[PDB]
């Protein structure tokens, strides 16, 4: 990895990494958003401008109230080193889409939710509280067909890990979901504590392997912020590039970003977020030495 | 080396919040978390008496 | 069905005895016992503050 | 097992089970006790009359203070249904044999100790306290080369389960030992609560399988009372016969007792203990229906 460290540093000194970012199109030219564009689905998107492409939107089982099975969520699939990676990138649930969110968690067999935001930041709502509070109403809450119970919370410095039980109220089936919330992102800009963000990635990686071992397969993890493209893109790009470096795949960061944008529009929406990813990778490589 | 962690949970009898403070390895912390997702529940001191 | 069990242990900071009262299945009780034989230790309330 | 239940009941009604017990010799005719008989080893036996046969005594690594490596303990080995069972039957440690006891636990790779007695009963000492008290001196105690630490105790109605860590003070190696103490045996006679004794056997069986799974082999469990023949014999005979019934081996109880007596003199020393075993088996079979 010493050659990988020196290579990355050189590229950052060449003065073109921000140049090439500007030239990455923010979204597909001939992109189709048929279901997201329907007027019945306008109120289901937190940010009207940020919606899934039709070909890889997460499709829910239809219901009478949601007949197109629409949720603002995309399947993100990347193959790195013979390994398929699967994420669902989604927006922070709205008060009236919490039952949709849990329906998606159920149908997709999700074990891990990575929430890269607080509920409210600087007065503005980023996500509805879609999981219960400990000690409030038997630590339980019901969202449509799904009864969710909080069983524990472990606070770390930069993030909190919450264990949830999810019960399907018609079948009675119970399942476990791990809720990993990054708590250190500032109200504007990017976090100054890069190491703390790396600790959060560490916890995601660790909980994914744990839940995979319990099911003795590899479902997507759900990643969400407010619109599901900015901080969500930072997390996904960082994890994919860290794995690329750890197993020495010759993929350039802008190439990976182009592939993510092929699957969800606007992923990583500022140059500051893109530069943050590079500092995450630099810190990961420094940690190795 | 073991680190200090705090586990917040609910008493299985009375809805009161319980704060457990442990020191353990990361692997034993995860194993302990998993027990709460199986059947393990704690009883607060009051309900215990 | 889960049963009530009491776990006696020692605080890892001050030698005071800690009484933990749980309800759990037999298998989760054994798993919890095994954690004490790995690295899991509890901190008494006083040492926690 | 319904045929096994009816068969056992019939035999108990034939009026000969106590007749055949009296005719079982208490010990081997041409038995040899060379090491136990040495005057240097007189003080190492709690009951002078109860000692191991030479051929299957538990031999310890010699030390300057104990050059014959002597402990009052026997290897009990029985094959039932293609399965070898291995016990060490021993006396309750004396104050000056606690280091011998832990040396035996170490050399034999013992994971489970079944203590079928209290330390003192009716004023008379049955066993030295050879494991630490919780909260007393860091819950630790040192016996020769072995530092023992108590990590937890779980009290049940009829027995207590204690988890111990054992450290070899020269190598630094640490190991786990489970200490299972039956607390319901009366000061004289046999316990009236047969179900509670069955619960104790249940815990022994459960902890043996647990410790065997952790070592992902099958060491002996240690069983002791005061002299290591009476209550110890009740426990061992009961577990062997319960397994015989559960896997339908045609071994008669007196035949099994004869084989145990071939390996340690005086095993089951009263008719009341022998009749207690039968009531344990009756209750186990009633539990099945
Ligand atoms: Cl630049
Ligand atoms: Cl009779
Ligand atoms: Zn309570
Ligand atoms: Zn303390």
């Amino acid at each position: 990895m010493d050659e990988r460290f020196r290579t990355l540093k050189k590229k950052l000194e060449e003065g073109m990494v921000f140049t090439e970012y500007e030239q990455i199109p923010k979204k597909k030219a001939n992109g189709i958003f048929s279901t997201a564009a329907l007027p019945e689905n306008a109120e289901r998107s937190r940010i009207r401008e940020v919606v899934p492409y039709e070909e890889n939107r997460v499709e829910l089982i239809p219901t009478k109230e949601n007949n197109t099975g629409y949720i603002n969520a995309s399947h993100i699939k990347v193959v790195v080193g013979g390994a398929e990676w699967h994420y669902i990138a989604t927006q922070g649930p709205l008060p009236h889409t919490c039952h949709d969110f849990w329906q998606m968690v159920w149908e997709q067999g999700v074990n891990v939710i990575a929430m890269v935001t607080a509920e409210e930041e600087g007065g503005r709502t980023k996500s509805h509280r879609y999981w219960p509070k400990l000690g409030s109403k038997h630590s339980s809450a019901t969202y449509g067909k799904f009864k969710v119970t909080t069983k524990f919370r472990t606070d770390s410095v930069c993030y909190a890990t919450t264990g949830l039980k999810v019960k399907h109220l018609l079948s009675g089936q119970e399942r476990t979901v791990w809720h990993l919330q990054y708590t250190d992102w500032p109200d504007h800009g990017c976090p100054e504590d890069v190491q703390g963000f790396l600790s959060y990635l560490e916890e995601i990686q660790s909980v994914r392997r744990h839940t995979n071992s319990m099911l003795e397969r590899h479902p997507p993890i759900v990643v969400h912020c407010s619109a599901g493209v900015g901080r969500t893109g930072v997390l996904i790009l960082s994890e994919l590039m860290i794995y690329c470096l750890e197993h020495n795949e010759k993929v350039e960061v802008p190439m990976m970003l182009r592939l993510l944008r092929e699957q969800r529009m606007f992923m990583i929406q500022t140059i500051a977020q893109y530069k943050f990813v590079y500092q995450v990778l630099i810190q990961f490589l420094q940690n190795s030495r | 080396e073991p680190q200090r962690h705090t586990m917040l949970c609910m008493c299985c009898k009375c809805e009161a919040r319980i704060e457990l403070v442990v020191e353990s390895s990361a692997d034993d912390l995860r194993a302990f978390q998993q027990l709460f997702l199986n059947t393990l529940s704690f009883v607060c001191p009051w309900c215990a008496s």
